[PDB]
């Protein structure tokens, strides 16, 4: 414990929080957190801005998180950033297939990215969302919960089986 | 015995639920009435 | 050491004897009720 | 001699918890201490109220009084002894220890009832005794120490059918029920109003008749209400009498949805100024709320805020944040609807409530016996 | 419909009541009665546990 | 000053005689009955050790001028005690000591004299034999020297205490343990002199050295002997593995020593708890809530114990980090308003669909935050109150516009309630179906599925407990 | 002797086995054991029973009964009976020879 100052610790760990935030590792997002504990919060914005970044991908805010990433004036970033772009180019496709049940196509193509791209036969073939006139259609899918009934009759099978078990005991 | 080691340091609850709706908003609620009847 | 600590924890077994205790009072229950 | 002693109580809670109001209250305090010869009972309050600039004389020589008092009879005990009665000694002074206990606290209680109480074998006195413990058991709120000798009393009373005990023990266990979240006891207990005495507690009979009242608006639905307080005549008299008891009961019976609040701003500002309502006139309000809410949407289905602001009052906004409050608290299951002006009910809500309760039940039950049961074996 | 001698809901776009029930309600009671009194039961056991311990 | 003369002869004799008589009858109890005693990893009068151990955690705790245990400690150590008629003249000692210090005063040798006060164990070619005697009179005399508290010259003499103590370790690991089990006396022994051991760290630095020293104390468990140490020294070791950040947590997760199956209802107990704030910091909270509670629940044994209080006060941080939350206020003491009403306002916060509120409590009590060691919860607790307000607003309204929700909560923009509200569906809060074309969440209702599969998962778990207690219910009453 | 003293503890832990499997099946032997014992018990009645009536009990499994010979006696009891169905004044069956209570 001496420990002088260097030229890129501030931000150094901002990198390993922007590709650990990548990897989806938020146990580790959030078990790193923890050795500087007033320099991650009161200050540090190449960790408190990746945090609030985080902040934002909290819910669900999509580009207000593409402001925060058009605007980092420290080094590049750009090659974790943009896997941080890929995972939510699949997070929309994601959450496209719900109450989406009509959406013009001019809205999807500002919040995905590129506006008449091949990127929309990306989404509209290798997703759903038939690409009619000016819109993505939502086809329907059910459960019914037909057949079960049964998985019900033999999971209560199991657990009253187990229930009359323990009450059976004796040794 | 049990010295618990130390290096570290209905009348009153259902009703506290119901004032956790009541706490922040509208404590003492019956003017809040008389002002808003000619409000609107 | 080989000799040594192989007891002990052959020792440490004796649980075993306290539920043959459990299960003696228990056969005095039956036995003295039969 | 206890009976003028519940206004003692009732202006200790009046005086100390409202800011402003420290006026009267200090003075008929004043009024009611300097005599009947009062010393022990109000030494926080003493802390609560002024200096009493003169603390010196004008109490020693009070208590100076009260040792005259006391020891007169302490030294009739010998005099008493010498022609042995019922223990004419203990008969005596057991009031009049209840004198010396109206003037100490309740340490001259603990020891003269439970003296006191074997000496009898008249249970009329025994009752006596019990009636002292009660009151002196609500006077410092000890709602423990009064639960045995309520059930220790009830098995004094029950022995066969009578008229003292059954109906005081009505008024006794209807006050406790009242001071506590109970209020179908309390109905319950209160359900008689025809044979209740006018007592020290019942210091007005009829505001016996509006305890009545404001418990009884809360605890039925209707399948005995109009029958008691409507097509009754023993209560319609005396309800007949005040105007502002009457008028909720043919405000709400006749559903007036806007003098409601008219009403219980009345009732709720005397609630906050009165005694044993105190962790209670909060949840009140709202019981009132969802009890008009709920005769109001059991008629209608097609209903909305455009027939609230007419027949109901204004502030469309505020009907809109009590109702989504009062909704999403689990409670009167209709549905609201936003722009398009809709209030929707839910034709049953007998589906979960049904198996609510129970659950509701076990959960505080097994939490019990977790613990209780990991606390033998260490 | 107040006087529960009835078992109906209105409309006043439509004027249309419609009558509708369903009766049983035995398991509330069936189990809190159960629960209310066993309450009292730990309750009472309590005392022994306070005898036991000290 | 007379009458503090006549006050200074009555404070001595009575702790002369109690706090002589204690450790009197009970170590001699412990020390000749850990002979046989089958079950001697702590004899019952080594239970009785730790209950005037607790005697003296508020009896006495400085090594006690006007001089009345200052002449105890060299009557104490000075015990060659070599065999049983050897020490016959040294039992008349033991009250002959007390006529010196009635006929004279006694002499209080502090701080100079404390190391030649560890060289009696050696008077005369002295035993090594009885460790747990040595071992005893090792912690009882050098531990109130730490309660003394005097971080002064001394915390080195401490140290060489503890040295010494560590010559005790050598005795402990060399001489002789087959089933006299001396070391496991010396492991209860062992869990005491840790404690004060590690609070003299605590004044000190880190001690990463001796934390070598602990994981090679830890580790000499489960293969030479297998009972409590480990508990006692896992424990031990997780105090500051806690307290420093890195990476130690996956070392308890992949610790294959969860288990050591008694702790007497104190360690095991707060090991649960400590367990518990382990895998809360990782985001899991059902797997973490249960412990909690069971930690809250399991060791109660008081009225407002602190400690107690820190298990209470973080119980329901991973229950503001549900979604379901409990009033806490349910177990308040008089001793615990301070503690509890700031959290409590948090909570409050919490309870209600409102963000300006919540916000506003971080910028107030960071500082506690600071001091509680908490932050964790600032930075994801604003998702569980967002899904509450949504949630408590879905069940409210069966048909909204997002862009009146949006501005009630907050928002600031109706096209991010979309995104708000798009994943209450795809997290599976709501089902609300949405027209993006007019901007209106409309919601329905349904049961039944709930009948068909909710409740009976429940009653499975009810039913699993209750059994569960007929199963130790019988198991412990089968003794007699 | 550690030679000893270790190979003679094989014994033991052997002993141990046996006898922990040993009064399981001793355990669940004398229930067969006990229920048929109970109605062995039971052979008593079967068709000689007289009437008297129930007076006083004098504590657990002995009581007082008068039979209707004019008499009064001293008896002793089953343990079959349940003891709610008792102690006013019942009707009760009576051994002939015996005499006790049935």
């Amino acid at each position: 414990e001496q420990l002088p100052e260097s030229a890129y610790m501030h931000q150094l760990l901002g990198l390993n929080l922007l590709f650990l935030l990548s990897q989806n590792r938020v146990a580790e997002f959030h078990t790193e957190l923890e050795r500087l504990p007033a320099k991650d919060i009161q200050t540090n914005v190449y960790i408190k801005h990746p945090v609030s970044l985080e902040q934002y991908l909290m819910e669900g805010s999509y580009n207000k998180v593409f402001l925060a990433k058009g605007n980092i004036p420290a080094e590049s970033y750009t090659f974790f950033i943009d896997i941080l772009l890929d995972t939510i180019r699949d997070e929309i496709a994601g959450c496209i297939e719900k109450a989406y049940e009509k959406i013009l196509f001019t809205e999807a193509t500002r919040i995905l990215f590129f506006n008449t791209p091949k990127k929309m036969t990306d989404y509209a073939k290798k997703r759903g969302w038939v690409l009619g006139p000016n819109n993505y259609y939502s086809f329907a899918s059910q459960q019914q919960k037909p057949e079960d009934t049964t998985i019900p009759s033999t999971e209560l099978a199991k657990q009253v089986i187990e229930y009359a078990r323990q009450l059976e005991m004796i040794v | 015995m049990s010295e618990k080691k130390q290096p570290v340091d209905e009348d009153n609850w259902d009703d506290d639920n119901v004032e956790d709706d009541f706490s922040n908003q509208l404590r003492a609620e019956l003017e809040k009435h008389g002002y808003k009847m000619e409000t609107s | 050491y080989l000799s040594k600590i192989e007891e002990l924890q052959l020792i440490v077994n004796d649980k075993s004897q306290n539920l043959r205790r459990l299960q003696a009072q228990r056969n005095e229950l039956n036995a003295k009720v039969r | 001699p206890k009976n003028p002693d519940l206004r003692i109580a009732q202006l200790r809670f009046l005086l100390s918890l409202p800011e402003h109001r420290g006026d009267a209250a200090v003075r008929d305090e004043l009024m009611a201490a300097v005599r009947d010869n009062n010393m022990a009972p109000y030494y926080e309050a003493l802390c609560k109220s002024l200096d009493w600039q003169i603390d010196v004389d004008l109490l020693n020589k009070m208590k100076k009084a009260n040792e005259d008092e006391l020891k007169r009879l302490d030294e009739e005990l010998e005099d008493a002894e010498k022609n042995l009665g019922e223990s004419e000694i203990r008969d005596a002074m057991m009031a009049k220890a209840e004198y010396l206990c109206r003037i100490g606290d309740k340490e001259g209680a603990l020891t003269a009832f439970r003296k006191t109480y074997d000496k009898t074998v008249a249970l009329g006195h025994r009752l006596d005794i019990v009636f002292y413990l009660l009151r002196i058991g609500l006077f410092y709120m000890d709602n423990d120490l009064i639960t045995r000798n309520t059930e220790k009393a009830k098995s004094l009373i029950e022995e066969g059918g009578d008229w003292d005990r059954r109906n005081r023990l009505k008024v006794y266990q209807g006050l406790y029920c009242v001071a506590i979240r109970d209020f179908k006891q309390a109905a319950e207990l209160f359900l008689d109003t025809v044979s209740t005495f006018t007592s020290y507690e019942l210091m007005d009979y009829k505001t016996f008749v509006t305890y009545t009242v404001y418990v009884s608006m809360i605890a039925l639905e209707r399948p005995d209400l109009r029958e008691k307080v409507i097509k009754g005549a023993e209560i319609l008299e005396v309800l007949h009498s005040l105007p502002a008891v009457r008028q909720y009961l043919f405000s709400l019976y006749e559903c007036r949805y806007s003098v409601f609040f008219q009403s219980l701003a009345v009732v709720e500002q005397e609630m906050k100024k009165d005694w044993l309502f105190a962790p209670h006139y909060r949840y009140y309000v709202r019981e009132m709320r969802i009890h008009a809410y709920s005769q109001l949407l059991e008629s209608y289905r097609s209903l909305t805020l455009g027939y609230m602001a007419e027949a109901f009052g204004v502030g469309v906004e505020f009907i809109d944040q009590e109702l989504s409050r009062f909704i999403a608290a689990g409670r009167l299951h209709c549905k609201i609807d936003k722009v398009n002006e809709i209030v929707e009910t839910n034709r049953p809500d007998s589906k979960n409530w049904q198996y609510q309760e129970t659950i509701k039940k076990g959960d505080l039950l097994l939490n019990r016996v977790q613990k209780l049961s990991r606390v033998i074996n260490m | 419909i107040l006087d529960k001698k009835f078992h109906g809901i209105l409309d006043q776009g439509e004027g249309v009541l419609i009558i509708f029930d369903e009766p049983p309600v035995d398991k509330t009671y069936e189990a809190a009665l159960e629960t209310i009194q066993n309450m009292s039961k730990v309750v009472d056991s309590l005392y022994n546990k306070a005898k036991k311990l000290t | 000053p007379p009458g503090g003369g006549e006050q200074e002869p009555p404070p001595p004799p009575a702790p002369q005689d109690v706090e002589m008589k204690e450790e009197a009858a009970t170590g001699g109890g412990s020390t000749g009955e850990a002979d046989g005693k089958t079950a001697a990893a702590a004899a019952e009068h080594s239970q009785r050790e730790l209950d005037t151990v607790t005697l003296e955690d508020i009896k006495e705790h400085v090594k006690q001028l006007e001089k009345a245990v200052s002449g105890k400690e060299p009557r104490f150590v000075l015990r060659a005690l070599r065999m049983l008629p050897s020490t016959s003249r040294r039992l008349n000692h033991y009250v002959l000591y007390k006529a010196v210090q009635g006929f004279f005063t006694s002499n209080n040798a502090t701080r100079d004299f404390l190391l030649p006060f560890l060289e009696e164990p050696m008077d005369t070619e002295a035993d090594l034999q009885f460790r747990p005697r040595t071992g005893k009179a090792a912690s009882t005399p050098l531990l109130p020297e730490v309660e003394a508290y005097l971080q002064l010259l001394v915390v080195i003499f401490m140290m060489n205490s503890k040295r010494y103590k560590e010559a005790q370790k050598i005795s402990d690991d060399l001489m002789q343990k087959i089933s006299t089990q001396n070391r496991r006396a010396l492991d209860l022994v062992a869990a005491k002199c840790y404690y004060y051991h590690a609070r003299v760290y605590e004044f000190l630095d880190k001690l990463d050295v001796v934390r070598s020293f602990l994981h090679a104390r830890l580790r000499t468990a489960t293969l030479r002997h297998d009972a409590d140490g480990q508990a006692t020294l896992l424990n031990l070791l997780l105090r500051n593995y806690l307290h420093y950040s890195l990476y130690d947590q996956a070392e308890k997760l992949v610790s294959k020593s969860v288990f050591p199956e008694q702790a007497n209802n104190n360690e095991w107990a707060r090991y649960l708890y400590y367990t518990g704030r382990i895998k809360a910091i990782q985001l899991e909270y059902s797997e973490a809530r249960r412990t909690m509670t069971n930690a809250l629940r399991k060791a109660p044994q008081h009225t407002a114990v602190g400690f107690k209080q820190t298990v209470h006060k973080l119980l329901i941080v991973v229950e503001l980090l549900l979604g379901e939350i409990p009033d806490r206020l349910q177990f308040r003491q008089p001793s615990l308003k301070r503690s509890l009403m700031p959290y409590f306002l948090l909570t409050q916060a919490v309870r209600t669909g409102n963000l300006a509120k919540f916000n506003q409590v971080l910028d107030q009590f960071g500082e506690k935050f600071q001091a509680d060691g908490t932050y964790t919860l600032i930075i994801r607790l604003r998702h569980n109150v967002i899904k509450t307000g949504v949630r408590m607003i879905s069940l409210s309204y069966s048909r909204i516009s997002l862009a009146d929700i949006a501005q009630k909560l907050q928002l600031d923009s109706p096209e991010d309630a979309e995104f708000i509200v798009a994943k209450a569906i795809r997290d599976g809060v709501i089902e609300a179906s949405i027209n993006h074309e007019k901007g209106y969440v409309q919601s329905k209702e349904m049961i039944d599925i709930y009948s068909t599969r909710e409740p009976q998962l429940a009653f499975h778990q009810r039913i699993s407990f209750c059994l569960d207690i007929h199963n130790m219910s019988v198991k412990a009453m089968r003794f007699p | 002797d550690l030679y000893s003293r270790y190979k003679k503890l094989q014994q033991e832990l052997e002993f141990l086995e046996v006898q922990e499997e040993y009064i399981k099946d001793e355990q669940k032997n004398l229930k067969k054991e006990f229920l048929h014992a109970q109605e062995e018990v039971k052979r008593i009645q079967s068709i000689p029973l007289v009437i008297g009536q129930f007076l006083e009990a004098v504590d657990q499994n002995t009581a007082i009964v008068g039979s209707t010979t004019g008499s009064n006696y001293y008896v002793r009891i089953l343990s079959t009976i349940d003891r709610e169905l008792l102690k006013p004044n019942a009707s009760v069956a009576l051994h002939k020879h015996s005499n006790a209570l049935v």
